[PDB]
């Protein structure tokens, strides 16, 4: 249909460079063929392929490539462009857009052999180009086209051919066939070896990934691995600083290398008069041009590192001099490198360098990592160990904030060695020996902080309570109490789902007692429902399911405290509002069934139509207080329509489960509904009537653990006097921070509602952006929210809050914050 | 040599070019004009702004109250504002190799390109148009973000609904292409894409091509491009200026004697005299400041905006003004300001001067150590406490559809003192004043540009004598505001031929010789000899080594030509030796007989034939005696 109008109108046109080029562009542009006329259209295309101006051609070959994508195609379209190509050999596009074709064709969906892979890639092979017609591209072709696990002695001509571009294409393709494998030979190393001094940019870059590919596999030349990392040893200091990337990496991932020759890239100095004094590839690409080779060396040094258990003590000083970068991001990564080669290695003299650094003006992710570094070094002399306490301590009374971290790499520190520290106990803490020493405060934290190592230490040798002077054992209780994630309990004198079934119990036996009067059935569900906030607040695990059945039940009960209204005893004339609390009791309902449906995480189809029921109950009961209050015939057959369609939508849609929603409200309804559709509505709000007083109540099945979205706004506190001020017409920017838990697309739903005082509400969305994601499923919001308005006598309050949006309305789920705002208007 | 032109738009094309062996492609123009259409996006919503009402299909079976709406009897959509993008699909990018910038303006769509075709080719630019490029995207993203705009209005995109929407929006190209902002990732990831290069730079592509960028004057590093080999010349030309700018002048001198001249880029309002606008605008604001109002401005925060400050810190003291503050409102002012004051080496020669004398070259340097003018992040924060009226606010976007200039601008817009100037001529400005209308402000038009106009461009055309020249169609037609004017459409011998978007044109060029070098030891091996006066030619035997297209002769079937006379061939037969050789004449050849071998030659016009008997020694001794009497080819 749209294929032959398009083609009829092609032909009709018949505009060479207006017509062709318009209708591709429009079929193109507009959609794909999404059925199996795609075949057709190619047909169709195929026919005005034989034309003049080619560049028509070429977007005919590039449409039907955008077309293969469908994998509607498979033999038929693969001959036709056989054929097509067997003689449409004119100038290089195109042969270049029925090559593209053809390759989209062969890994689009046969991945096959039996000219599925073999005839497309034999015929690829017979074309070849004489002038970078195909020639990159029917090389990637036999790339993408893998031959079988037995073709590389084409590829190993085409190495050294005319241009650097096809050059690139066969290592590209080599790259493809080594990525499913296909045990390279080994020739290809010494045919590589020249590649390397190939004189262009673009070639080495590539020519490098080969070498270590197929080195890794197997070192067997005369030394083959030592020989390719000699190699790119000897490249890494290449005129570019794209290469050097590479060149980085790939040695880093290598792991196995001949160790004498290791150090060769080491040597050479300074370092070795110090260590004398207390007694070339990596060397240069240490220091480069711009950090990301830098990032790369750091990178491959703790690779290989890791690698080789010797080697490290001869990085070191290597990394340890390389701490003043003056980049950020090499401070961290050598931080962490050292931290992640930190084992079996000492630094008899490195400690007061390394910890010089621990001075930094904030840099509070540099001093965080320096504590993670220390707390996983070793040290082996008790000196060592002093120096390190000593700094730590100017550490923490320069920077009183990151305390909380201090103790625990002191914790750590003490832990990994504890011998070393014994012999510092009577000097560390002040035990004059025949003088009673004054009680030091307890809670100081340098004090806090030098305990915490002694009693991490404790824990190995036995000896040393001994030590301890008077006040350490009530101190020691006083600790043990406060921070137990930090002192273990030791040997010291001073200090030698019911909940569940009682849920299910509850609610069952809420659902079992449903006999009895109204008067019964609400006092009933009045004391469950507080006996399930009760259990909700208890517990915490439990929070989600306790609160959404209360929530359920709370529903119910609205739900009959309204049928049992005084309303009903009265004529219908006599309807005089002030008593049909049904009015809003419909309302109530149905926003507690969005509430629960929306907020809460886990949720199953089976209490989604347990709530879509329940909301179709609520309809029905505003429907009947609806007519109750009109007497307008055309009004009530109007909402007696729509209320109709309503039910039969929710059958349609929830046509499942039916059977298992027996005796409900909506079963029954269902059962007897035509005759319904029939009658007039004043008769139809009667039925409905005496068909809610008679409905049964379902049983709502409960679920796996769940949880109930929440959000708490941190900043702005609100509870700041101070208001914030802004000339009159501009824009004040107030930062909100929030944590949102248990929130299933964060992004697309919570949105920032800011109340003004005057009554309007403006809404906003937060950008996708603002929402980092910390743990699971524990978001953070961090976003601006733009106020503004004119000029005010004095301070107002801005009200902001967190909303949930659902797919048309939207439900608060967040305590309001007051903001204080002042406009004054503008000056001279 | 083919030639693709991908947007219509007469000053921000992408020309794909093909040559020789390899495929360049020219800009990436962002056609913003599109994003008029669209509905402002506020900083802050206004109730206006809120409360406009809806325009309603006339059938009424779409529901398209709730894309369109209607301000002014005029409609526009409603959704995050959109850009219209340059036909990627006339042929796959990722055949293309190189890309290059003409100027910041060009280059703006570029992470559109750069990332999501796979295009693995490089790119090329000078350094100050890379880093004011990467401004302008950084301010064009936080514009676009900031406020996000969820809306999505596609139901009017529709053909057919488009045709019945009335105009402008009958008007729109392209509507199924247009795609939304990109993002700071993408941003990123482009400008690592980059390398640099600077003016003169002599780049070879795999010996293929030579591209050369040559100072253009429009802005600070605009560059025209010139890609030859050893025998052609392309001249790509786009945004010159001819003018007396800051910019390092326009060099001509390289532009002559090129095959093909792509020329785009010329001004936007011939008729505007640059110098007189520019007063102009001195004297409304003059005027409305002493009436006390306030006047906002639109503008990139670089280009015009420089030149405009010049200006004013030349003309404020004239009317002494110096207690109205000049307030300079965007999130890249700060950068652009000093960015604007390292680049020395690019600008004029009077700058350059004034940098040897040690001193920042442009003045507003000296105006913000003066505190006259002020520059802020934007109107949230520091500015809102250090306000002032009457003032003077440059804002960040001269669309008019984005920025801080739509707040101010609801702010202002119900007084009748405070007026709007506009300057950047690039946009239509009724359009984008139109969702705003009705205004109180004071509308002022005075759109400075300073590209060449048509008789500049005539002399150029005159003074460079291409063999083609090649433009948009638009200059070609008169323009529609003035078709009785002739001086308004460009003309050159032979006629421009024109082009419009997407189209695919053959340069009248024909590939005949190219460049290959010789080797020494050949070179000297070979004797030169000589058939004509000055003509002196020699057979030739070697063989060719080729390396990155580069081609290269080294010592490791040549024919006859020419007539031998048979008085010289029987002369030279008995005084090497042959004996009783008898010629007799015919109609027009000569029949000669050696006895020896009962040779028989028959010798004519273009003809020689030789009969002999069953010999070997003999008929050899005769081949090399008669080859030698011709020139060997």
């Amino acid at each position: 249909p749209s294929k032959s109008a398009a083609l009829h109108i092609d032909l009709c046109k018949a505009t060479s460079p207006a017509d062709a080029l318009q209708y591709l562009l429009q079929f193109a542009r507009k959609p794909v063929e999404a059925e199996s006329v795609e075949g057709v259209v190619r047909i169709l295309l195929e026919h005005y392929y034989k034309e003049n101006d080619p560049s028509v051609r070429l977007k005919i070959a590039s449409l039907l490539g955008l077309l293969s994508k469908t994998a509607g195609f498979s033999p038929d379209c693969i001959m036709d462009d056989a054929i097509n190509i067997l003689q449409n050999e004119k100038s290089h596009q195109v042969l270049a857009q029925l090559l593209d074709t053809l390759l989209a064709i062969g890994t689009k969906l046969p991945e096959n052999q039996a000219i599925q892979m073999r005839l497309v890639d034999v015929a690829c092979k017979h074309l070849t180009d004489t002038s970078h017609g195909v020639r990159n591209k029917c090389l990637q072709l036999l790339g993408n086209l893998g031959s079988l696990e037995k073709v590389q002695k084409i590829i190993g001509d085409y190495f050294s051919d005319q241009d650097p571009r096809v050059r690139t294409a066969a290592i590209k393709a080599m790259l493809q066939l080594h990525e499913r494998g296909l045990k390279l030979h080994q020739t290809i190393y010494n045919q590589a070896c020249k590649l390397l001094s190939d004189d262009y940019e673009q070639v080495r870059s590539a020519a490098v990934q080969l070498i270590w590919v197929v080195s890794q596999l197997y070192p067997e030349s005369i030394r083959l691995v030592d020989d390719a990392f000699g190699k790119i040893c000897h490249m890494v200091s290449d005129g570019s600083w794209v290469v050097r990337v590479q060149a980085a990496k790939l040695l880093g991932s290598m792991e196995q290398v001949s160790s004498h020759f290791l150090e060769q890239t080491l040597d050479k100095t300074a370092h070795e008069r110090a260590k004398e004094l207390y007694s070339g590839a990596f060397v240069h690409g240490l220091e480069d041009e711009m950090y990301e080779v830098r990032i790369a060396a750091v990178e491959a040094l703790c690779m290989l590192a890791q690698s080789s258990p010797s080697f490290a003590e001869k990085c070191l000083d290597f990394l340890v001099d390389m701490f003043n970068d003056e980049i950020e991001e090499v401070r961290l990564q050598s931080i962490h490198t050292m931290r992640k080669i930190s084992n079996n290695i000492t630094l008899r003299e490195d400690q007061l360098d390394t910890v010089l650094a621990v001075l930094e003006d904030s840099s509070r992710d540099i001093r965080e990592a320096l504590h993670e570094l220390l707390c996983c070094t070793n040290v082996s002399t008790k000196e060592g160990i002093h120096l390190a306490l000593v700094e730590l301590l100017k550490n923490l009374t320069k920077y009183p904030t990151d305390r909380d971290s201090i103790w625990k790499c002191l914790k750590f520190l003490g832990s990994r060695h504890p011998t070393l520290v014994l012999p510092l106990v009577p000097e560390l803490l002040s035990t004059h020996p025949f003088f009673d020493t004054a009680e030091p405060d307890m809670d100081d934290p340098a004090y806090i902080a030098v305990l915490v190592l002694i009693f991490n230490a404790a824990k190995t040798c036995p000896t040393m309570p001994a030590l301890f002077s008077d006040h350490t054992f009530r101190h020691y209780a006083y600790l043990r109490d406060s921070l137990s994630h930090l002192v273990p309990a030791l040997r010291l004198p001073g200090r030698k789902d019911p909940s569940q079934q009682f849920l299910q119990q509850s609610l069952e036996r809420v659902y079992s007692l449903q006999h009895l009067d109204p008067q019964g059935a609400q006092e009933l569900l009045e004391f469950t429902i507080r006996d399930l906030q009760r259990l909700g607040e208890l517990q915490s695990e439990l929070a989600g399911v306790a609160d959404f059945s209360a929530t359920y039940l709370r529903c119910q009960l609205l739900l009959i405290k309204a049928l049992q209204e005084k309303l009903w005893n009265v004529a219908a004339p006599l309807y005089l509002k002030q008593s049909d609390l049904a009015s809003a009791a419909a309302k109530q309902i149905m926003e507690e069934t969005y509430k629960m449906e929306f907020m809460y995480s886990g949720v199953e189809n089976k209490q989604v139509v347990i709530i879509h029921h329940m909301r179709l109950q609520a309809k029905a009961l505003q429907l009947i207080v609806t007519a109750r209050t009109t007497r307008g015939l055309d009004p009530l057959f109007g909402m007696c329509e729509k209320f109709l369609q309503e039910v039969d939508f929710f059958q349609r849609y929830f046509i499942a489960d039916l059977p298992h929603l027996q005796d409900s409200f909506v079963d029954k309804l269902l059962d007897l509904m035509p005759r319904l559709m029939t009658s007039k509505p004043a008769e139809v709000v009667k039925i409905l009537q005496t068909m809610l007083r008679q409905s049964a109540f379902l049983h709502l099945p409960l679920p796996e653990q769940i949880h109930k979205a929440s959000a708490t706004i941190i900043e702005p506190a609100g509870e700041s006097d101070n208001p914030l001020r802004f000339t009159s017409g501009l824009v004040v920017a107030l930062d909100v921070d929030a944590t949102l838990e248990h929130v299933q697309d964060p992004q697309n739903t919570v949105k920032v509602q800011v109340l003004y005082p005057d009554g309007q509400a403006q809404m906003i969305h937060p950008k996708p952006a603002d929402f980092r994601n910390p743990g699971p499923g524990r978001h953070r919001l961090i976003t601006q929210v733009y106020l503004s308005h004119t000029a005010w006598t004095e301070a107002c309050q801005v009200e902001v809050r967190l909303l949930l949006a659902y797919n048309e309305g939207t439900i608060p789920f967040s305590k309001p914050v007051k903001v204080y705002i002042m406009p004054k208007p503008a000056r001279r | 040599m083919k030639l693709y032109c991908l947007s219509g738009h007469p000053t921000l094309p992408c020309n794909v070019l093909k040559f020789k062996s390899t495929t360049i492609m020219l800009d990436c123009g962002l056609d913003m004009t599109s994003t008029l259409n669209f509905l402002p996006l506020p900083l802050v919503q206004s109730p206006r702004l809120s409360n406009l009402p809806g325009w309603s299909l006339k059938d009424g079976n779409a529901f398209l109250d709730k894309e369109l709406k209607e301000c002014s009897g005029h409609v526009f959509v409603d959704s995050v504002p959109e850009f219209c993008l340059p036909e990627t699909e006339l042929i796959d990018l990722s055949t293309v190799d190189v890309i290059l910038i003409s100027n910041y303006h060009c280059m703006m769509a570029l992470p559109y390109i750069t990332e999501h075709t796979g295009f693995t080719g490089t790119v090329y630019a000078t350094e100050p148009t890379v880093q004011i490029g990467r401004l302008l995207m950084e301010e064009l993203v936080n514009f676009i973000e900031r406020v996000p705009k969820a809306q999505s209005a596609s139901l009017w995109k529709n053909k057919d609904i488009q045709r019945l929407l009335p105009s402008p929006l009958k008007d729109a190209v392209e509507v199924s292409t247009w795609r939304r902002c990109y993002t700071m990732q993408e941003v990123n990831s482009a400008l690592s894409k980059i390398q640099l290069v600077g003016y003169s730079q002599k780049i070879e592509l795999f010996g293929a091509v030579q591209v050369t960028p040559l100072s253009s004057g429009y802005a600070l590093g605009s560059s025209n491009w010139i890609i030859q080999s050893h025998y052609e010349k392309v001249s790509y030309v786009s945004g010159s200026s001819l003018l007396t700018t800051h910019p390092q002048p326009m060099d001509q001198a390289s532009l002559k004697n090129s095959d093909v001249l792509v020329l785009t880029g010329l001004t936007q309002i011939p008729t505007a005299n640059p110098d007189g606008m520019v007063g102009e605008f001195c004297s409304n604001l003059a005027l409305t400041v002493r009436n006390g109002g306030n006047v906002l401005v639109p503008c990139y925060p670089s280009g015009v905006i420089y030149d405009l400050l010049e200006c004013l810190y030349q003309y404020i003291d004239s009317a002494g003004l110096s207690s109205v503050p000049l307030y300079f409102i965007s999130p890249v002012a700060n950068s652009s300001l000093e960015f604007s004051q390292i680049f020395a080496e690019w600008l004029c020669h009077n700058k350059q001067s004034k940098v040897y004398l040690p001193e920042p070259p442009f003045p507003h340097a000296e105006l913000i150590q003066t505190n006259k003018l002020k520059h802020y992040p934007s109107i949230h924060g520091d500015f809102s406490n250090d306000f002032r009226q009457p003032c003077v606010v440059f804002t960040g976007h001269p669309s008019l559809r984005f920025g801080d200039v739509v707040h101010f601008m609801e702010l202002w817009g119900k007084s009748s003192l405070n007026t709007v100037i506009f300057t950047e001529p690039d946009f239509s400005y009724l359009e984008a004043l139109a969702p705003y209308q009705p205004l109180a402000m004071k509308c002022i038009y005075c759109p400075i540009d300073t590209r060449l106009n048509f008789i500049q461009v005539s002399k150029l055309l005159k003074e460079v004598q291409p063999l083609h020249v090649v433009c948009p169609e638009q200059y070609t037609q008169p323009p529609p505001a003035q078709s009785h004017r002739m001086d308004l459409m460009i003309d050159c011998q032979p006629p421009a031929m024109s082009y419009r978007r997407a189209e695919v044109l053959a340069l009248p060029f024909k590939r005949r010789y190219e460049k290959i070098e010789i080797m020494p030891e050949l070179a000297d091996s070979l004797v030169p000899m000589e058939i004509k006066p000055g003509i002196s030619l020699a057979t030739v035997s070697a063989v060719l080594h080729t390396k990155d297209n580069k081609h290269l002769l080294q010592p490791p079937k040549p024919l006859l030509s020419g007539s031998i006379p048979v008085e010289q061939f029987v002369q030279t037969l008995e005084k090497h030796g042959f004996s009783d050789i008898k010629v007799e004449d015919t109609a027009k050849g000569h029949i000669v007989l050696l006895q020896e071998a009962e040779t028989l030659i028959q010798i004519e016009e273009d003809s020689t034939h030789i009969i002999c008997d069953n010999d070997e020694m003999l008929r050899v001794r005769l081949r090399d005696l008669v080859l030698k009497f011709l020139q060997k080819f």
